[PDB]
């Protein structure tokens, strides 16, 4: 019925991201308290998506 | 006594090791001995020779 009809839409789509940056790229601590020895463990990293 | 403490875990912070119940049995036998002074009492089965 609508061969050379205009369609038009609104459209609901899911949110998605990519990373185009990292950055405060590497935050760390030497834990040491209640371990039997010092151990290295990587906080949050930050990203620009 | 770990009951009583449940959800509270003690450890040595500079080591994995918790406290042995060698502490707990030698507090327990201090806390029964002051308890019987706290009443004039035997407070373990024992002979007398009197």
């Amino acid at each position: 019925k609508y061969e050379n009809h205009t369609v038009t839409l609104k459209i609901l789509m899911t949110l998605r991201y990519v990373v185009s940056d990292i950055l405060k790229e590497s935050r760390y601590q030497y834990t040491k308290f209640n371990q039997p020895k010092s151990k290295f463990e990587n906080l949050p990293q930050k990203l620009l998506l | 006594v770990k009951a009583y403490m449940f959800g509270i875990v003690v450890q040595n912070p500079d080591t994995g090791q918790p406290m042995g119940d060698e502490f707990y049995n030698h507090i327990l036998e201090r806390a029964v001995g002051k308890a019987e002074r706290a009443l004039d009492i035997s407070i373990l089965p024992d002979t007398q020779h009197e």
